[PDB]
């Protein structure tokens, strides 16, 4: 019995290797008192959200990358004892990590899980390739879309391509900011606590991304047919219009963030271009999207027409979008978890104890 | 990978089949090669001899209509893995089924055939 854990920047998601879907899925929030003392340690998850006004709360992976270690081990902690409920001594665990992950990092967290959980075997795989596994393909670009970045990540026969992956600096929080933002120059007001839940849940229900902009800004313009109403949690219901497609626009369109960078469209196409000539097809023809960020209605679709028009009249292009794909990254760990070859894969706590934590570079790639 | 059936692959000339059963690679009776159900996955090992007699490894991994999520995840990283074993040396070509490469449908002489049902997911 493997543990699978992904490590979001947002939100982790752990479960039973053999699983198709995680047990478990919490914010990757863990909630220190602010006055150490006067009153009766931490809290993570759901708790530590629910008790915020009385913490300092800290999201301790950033862009992916692990920026502290107690609080890391806290969430892990939560993930094993609060979560999963397991002795974590008795299982081997699959861990996630992200592109470019720093060699310290992927060393750290190898000596964590052997020497703070005695975990018997671990392994690390890469987010972007777990993935691709998952939609049954060993080569594809994956447009990896989540919390705070999103990555355009080409894999050959089962490998990622280093030299060709890109980065695109916005993903979900900031297409929260700016619902929020777009939604009070509407004339709405979010005061309360719950503004950012709020908010993203109308994200997360309401909006879509649209085939043609200005087609669908007119039709808005011009109707009320896109328009939908939303409750708030107090009673009050209010109406949502093209705010619904304009939020996730800004994946398409950065500059209604202020940004320089290329949209997603373009960051997929100059990382094929960044590939050997030979694989490109193979990228253009297997567009894996994956990651709560490219869970909008509309987006694959979008996808498709925004790179028809960048490449040669005569690519075939397609793109892979399926409903489960918020989970991708997790499904394909418990399926490679899984496999009756994993046992050979795993560094054992044998190998850690003659090798210590660098085996993790040698093990894991 | 000590997988006893990776160390039976890609000896001599010729055509091996696998079928993806509940995380494992389990060999497909020679009697059998050719019909494939179309709820299940495969890997396909063509190994040609050339001309000057070197060694040419191919590596198909077919996938049905009604497989499952583990099934053609499985039968893609088994793929890998067994390329990697085979120091990288074989093509990968993922193949679906009603589209089929056509250097694929060659393998099979007498033409391959579909049928319903197979394997359980290992879900
Ligand atoms: N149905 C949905 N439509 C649009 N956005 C969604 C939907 N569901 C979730 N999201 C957004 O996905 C974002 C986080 O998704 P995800 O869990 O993939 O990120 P993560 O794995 O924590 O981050 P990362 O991989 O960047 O470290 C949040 O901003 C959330 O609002
Ligand atoms: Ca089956
Ligand atoms: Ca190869
Ligand atoms: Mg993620």
């Amino acid at each position: 019995q493997a543990l699978v854990i992904d490590n979001g920047s947002g939100m982790c998601k752990a479960g039973f290797a053999g699983d198709d879907a995680p047990r478990a899925v919490f914010p990757s929030i863990v909630g220190r008192p602010r006055h150490t003392g006067v009153m009766v340690d931490s809290y993570v998850g759901d708790e530590a959200q629910s008790k915020r006004g009385i913490l300092t709360l800290k999201y301790p992976i950033e862009h992916g990358i692990v920026t502290n270690w107690d609080d890391m081990e806290k969430i892990w902690h939560h993930t094993f004892y609060n979560e999963l409920r397991v002795a974590p001594e008795e299982h081997p665990v699959l861990l996630t990590e992200a592109i470019l992950n720093p060699k310290a990092n992927r060393e750290k967290m190898t000596q964590i899980m052997f020497e703070t959980f005695n975990t018997p075997a671990m392994y690390v795989a890469i987010q972007a390739v777990l993935s691709l596994y998952a939609s049954g393909r060993t080569t594809g670009i994956v447009m990896d879309s989540g919390d705070g970045v999103s990555h355009t990540v080409p894999i050959y026969e089962g490998y990622a391509l280093p030299h060709a992956i890109l980065r695109l600096d916005l993903a979900g929080r900031d297409l929260t900011d700016y619902m929020m933002k777009i939604l009070t120059e509407r004339g709405y007001s979010f005061t309360t606590t719950a503004a950012a839940a709020i908010v993203r849940d109308i994200k997360e229900k309401l909006a879509y991304v649209a085939l043609d902009f200005e087609a669908e800004m007119q039709t808005a313009a011009s109707s009320s047919a896109l328009e939908k109403s939303y409750e708030l949690p107090d009673g009050q219901v209010i109406t949502i219009g093209n705010e619904r497609f304009r939020c996730p626009e800004a994946l398409f369109q950065p500059s209604f963030l202020g940004m320089e960078s290329a949209g997603i469209h373009e960051t997929t196409y100059n990382s094929i271009m960044k590939c050997d000539v030979d694989i490109r097809k193979d990228l253009y023809g297997n567009v894996v999207l994956s990651g709560g960020t490219t869970m909008f209605p509309g987006i694959a679709d979008r996808m498709n027409k925004e790179l028809t028009a960048l490449a040669p009249s005569t690519m075939k292009i397609k793109i892979i979008a399926p409903p489960e794909r918020k989970y991708s990254v997790w499904i394909g760990g418990s399926i490679l978890a899984s496999l009756s070859t994993f046992q050979q894969m795993w560094i054992s706590k044998e190998e850690y104890d003659e090798s210590g934590p660098s085996i993790v570079h040698r093990k894991c790639f | 990978v000590e997988h006893p059936e990776f160390l039976k692959a890609g000896k001599e000339p010729g055509l091996q089949i696998w079928r993806v059963e509940k995380f494992d690679l389990v060999p497909v009776p020679t009697c059998l090669y050719g019909d494939f159900f179309t709820g299940d996955a495969y890997v396909i090992l063509k190994t040609v001899q050339l001309r000057n007699g070197n060694l040419q490894y191919d590596l198909h991994y077919w996938l049905g209509n009604e497989c499952s999520q583990d099934e053609s995840g499985a039968a893609a990283i088994f793929t890998v893995q067994l390329d990697d074993y085979l120091n990288g040396r074989a093509v990968q070509h993922r193949e679906v089924q009603g589209f089929e490469s056509a250097t694929f449908l060659g393998y099979f002489k007498s033409g391959l055939k579909y049928k319903k049902g197979g394997v359980a997911s290992g879900f």
